């Protein structure tokens, strides 16, 4: 129950439960498959 | 670091040996990295020993 | 539910009262196996003997004390009780300890209540109103060195601020590293020849640091902190023999030497009533 | 014609027969079983030597005399040197096991005496010094010899006072632990099956013992007239469902 | 003795046989690990569990 | 009504109403019937 | 959720542990690519490492 | 992008990667497998330690120099002391095993040299004395050290003449045995998978070795100018599908 009118006044947000490290761990242009050779 | 809770050691040795081509000399180096597997869990947040201060900063 | 059924005379070849205790069993014998009984009902459920109930009331687990005074020229705040820590335990005051050690492994959430009262043992014009800060310091966090260190910023470490005379209350989930807390541990932290025996991290519940936020007034004020602990959501495994001798140390089973006989000697014979 | 009385336990390449048993106890009514995945944490596949480790090792014999106070063995310590069980033990980082314990003591229908055979999960001993003196490692790792409660206090060792179970509790209440009596007049063996009991799924076999087996004379031995005044007690123990994990170099432990 | 780009380099010697290249314990919250991003984040939490990935790139 | 998000913050648990002493009172391997002889 | 799957001996032409870090990627290698593993579950969600939680006290 | 050239073998808790392989040989085109019942004789259930024995042990390294004649190891001897493999070995009456052998030797594109890596089932050695002099036990059980064909004749030892394979046959014909070459210009490792080969279903691991692994320089090592004139050769071997049976007291063997 929100007792207040504005959105800033609500409690903390709830877990992204998004999670996708590939923008950080695999930003390569041509896709690399694990097990296939790195450099062909 | 805690004893009961300790995780082991990591070592590295020559299996055969490094061999340089002719006309080449000296030491070669390895770079080493560390990252966590997708396996990993961290819990119970606390304050880091890695940063402290003695007076408030100002502009 | 019947507490006793009706049973009459017996002249059998089937004797429920003769057993062999060498087997390790306690055979479930009842009044009606050996006298003539009448029906009676239980009228009772055994509600207040549930382990959740047994370990579920607040017990005093720690009394400490800090003072508000001018720290000017104090070389060791910790030592002046300018602030104070406590590594959480449930085995320092014996009442709750004997209760928990009826079990080998125990798992529960904790609810802490902290009462703080002030004393002014020497001449003051008044009673000041102090705010206490209790910081939860998990192992690996910087520990306070002065009563007003960067540590107290507590940007990542849960801390509660309440007023002396009041009470603070919050609840902490089961923070054990294993599946249960060990009430006992017949081991070492490693196979060292001189490492400590019995005391283990398996029991570790964090640690707490207290201080007054107020600067000093003209008089000195003693604040004494009492921490109460209530187990909620209790789970207990493997019952053990109750503690008979007195305790000597947090975390070891050791009893004092030249202790006194714990079994009351008869005033009379074996035959005496 | 089956009696509670006669029994055969075959485990590995070894068999035990008793013609005078008094049933058998299975701790907490649970039988040893391997470690399920749902309970697993370490990702390593474990090693299950099976029949080469799950057989019966008979420890060296004790001698019950009228002055005996009782003996205490710790597990897996007592077996630290038995065959391949022991090797596996020193060579893996973690291991887990249940046991069948069979304690033997026969006499004649003229003797009297009664031993308590009990298994205590997590038996943390007390220092006889009091205060917060610790009990050094070696002292709680007697090996097959076990601890002799009628031996003298030593320094860094545990207290050996029987009315207090070596920990501040009374002998009389040890009966809350899985146990069985050997009453010369009834019984000649005691057998207890121990499931693996711990707060972690698998642990170190050298820094932590998870049960102490204790044999304590309670009704003193009384031999017939002009009989030799003593009887030997033998303990045979078999690891069961053993699993080892995290193999490597081979632990080096004090002393 | 002072932080340098050189403490990232593990040296290798040509022609040595059987010998040891480096050693370290695995207290990820201390020692070599401590300033790495992994080490640095682990320090905001009290407990960790999981697998680590250690790689070496040859130069 | 729970006012709080985490489970640790809820009140005491409610009676097991489990109760089974046989793991403690009768951990024998072969079942003993009351009335039948203890040792056969 | 499985934290590790069961995996046994390998003798392949397909080597997941050899990579080229010069590329800038961190290849997602797991224990089961280089030792024999058993199944285990995560039992954990990563709740307390959410940025809302990290900056939210 | 799979090449015959790069390979990974993971066995137990140990992994090997080669980026310059030349395929791998599987003796007689058969892969190690356990002992089927139809072939069994001993009635004992066997013990299969699995991952604690089926991992890779790297023996101590050798040094190929221009004067090297070749080295010879016997199996299971070479592993008689490796971890739990070895313990099991001394503790059971009978055992059986296959192996993965990985021989390693890297150089540069200026070196030349070529080693023959061959596995000989039942390699009965000859006495250098001639006549019917025997080859004493110790001499055919060198352990991890193996036999160094350029060492001197010793008394009671085997002959170490390379053009004769240590038995009266010519080096040139060793190619009829499963083998692989390491030619610095091509190759940097050799890998052979050995199935268990015997005339009995299971045997003693101490009185009989069932294969000798032999590494022999054939085209002499030639290093680039002013290079150090030698290269190390390393042998790593992993028992696979190992089974032990008839556990007991623990063999005591000469020397």
């Amino acid at each position: 129950i929100n007792y207040y009118k504005d959105a800033a006044s609500t409690s903390s947000a709830g877990q992204s439960l998004s999670m996708d490290p590939s923008k950080f761990t695999e930003p390569v242009k041509d896709l690399m498959l694990k097990g296939a050779p790195a450099l062909n | 670091p805690d004893t009961y809770t300790s995780a082991g050691f990591l070592s590295c040795w020559y299996q055969t040996s490094l061999i340089l081509p002719p006309e080449t000399t000296g030491q070669v180096y390895l770079l080493s990295f560390i990252s966590a597997c997708p396996d990993f869990k961290l819990r119970l947040m606390k304050d880091t020993q890695t940063i402290s201060q003695t007076v408030a900063l100002t502009e | 539910t019947v507490a006793s059924i009706s049973s009459g005379p017996k002249h059998t070849q089937k004797v429920p009262i003769l057993t062999a205790n060498e087997t390790g069993a306690t055979m479930p014998v009842l009044p009606s196996d050996s006298i003539e009984t009448r029906t009676t009902y239980m009228h009772f459920n055994g509600s207040e003997t549930d382990v959740e109930c047994f370990l579920g009331r607040a017990a005093c687990v720690h009394v400490t004390e800090i003072q508000n005074k001018d720290a000017t020229g104090i070389d060791n705040h910790r030592e002046a009780k300018l602030f104070n820590d406590w590594k959480i335990n449930l085995s320092s005051l014996v009442q709750l300890r004997k209760k928990l050690e009826l079990f080998t492994y125990v798992r529960f959430d904790s609810e802490y209540t902290i009462l703080a009262t002030a004393s002014q043992p020497d001449s003051a014009n008044y009673s000041s109103n102090l705010v206490v800060q209790a910081m939860y310091v998990p192992p690996g966090a910087p520990n306070p060195k002065e009563w007003d260190d960067y540590t107290w910023q507590s940007a990542s470490n849960p801390s509660v601020f309440f007023k002396v005379g009041d009470t603070s209350r919050f609840s902490l989930p089961y923070v054990g590293l294993a599946s249960a807390y060990n009430c006992f541990y017949d081991g070492y932290s490693h196979d060292d020849a001189e490492t400590q025996y019995g005391i283990t991290v398996l029991n570790h519940m964090g640690s707490m640091a207290f201080r007054i936020v107020n600067e000093h007034d003209e008089h000195k004020t003693l604040v004494k902190i009492r921490v109460y602990h209530r187990a909620k959501h209790v789970e207990a495994w493997i019952p053990r023999a109750p503690r008979a001798l007195p305790y000597t140390s947090i975390g070891r089973t050791n009893y004092p030497k030249n202790t006194e006989p714990v079994i009351k000697k008869r005033k009379g014979d074996i035959k005496s009533y | 014609g089956y009696s509670d009385r006669v029994q055969q336990i075959t485990l590995g390449n070894s068999t035990i027969t008793t013609q005078e048993a008094a049933n058998a106890v299975v701790c907490y009514a649970e039988w040893p079983e391997y470690l399920p995945d749902v309970d697993a944490s370490d990702v390593n596949k474990t090693s299950k030597p099976d029949t080469s480790v799950c057989r019966f090792y008979t420890l060296d014999s004790k001698t019950w005399t009228t002055g005996s106070k009782g003996w205490c063995w710790k597990l897996p310590d007592a077996l630290k040197d038995m065959g391949v069980f022991g090797q596996n033990m020193f060579f893996h980082s973690l291991g887990r096991s249940g046991y069948t314990v069979h304690v033997q003591c026969n006499a004649t229908k003229f003797h009297s005496g009664c031993l308590l055979v009990v298994v205590i999960p997590e038996h943390q001993l007390a220092s006889h010094e009091g205060g917060n003196v610790s009990v050094k490692y070696t002292f709680t790792h007697p090996g097959e010899r076990g601890i002799d409660l009628s031996s003298a206090n030593e320094v860094g060792g545990p207290v050996k006072d029987v009315l207090y179970n070596m920990n501040g509790t009374l002998l009389g209440n040890l009966l809350i632990f899985p146990h069985q009596f050997i009453n010369l007049r009834t019984n000649n063996t005691a057998t207890i099956v121990i499931p693996y009991i711990n707060s972690v799924p698998i642990d170190s076999m050298t820094r932590h013992n998870n049960v102490s087996l204790m044999v304590i004379p309670i009704a003193p031995l009384t031999v017939p007239t002009g009989a030799t005044p003593s009887l030997p007690i033998t303990v045979t123990i078999a690891p069961m469902c053993t699993e080892f994990s995290g193999i490597r170099s081979k632990s080096i432990v004090p002393q | 003795t002072k932080d340098e780009v050189n403490s990232y380099l593990i040296p290798l010697n040509a022609n040595r046989q059987n010998e040891q290249v480096f050693g370290t314990n695995l207290f990820i919250g201390d020692g070599v690990f401590k300033t790495t991003l992994l080490g640095e984040i682990v320090q905001y939490y009290t407990h960790w569990s999981g697998s680590l990935r250690f790689s070496l790139m040859y130069t």
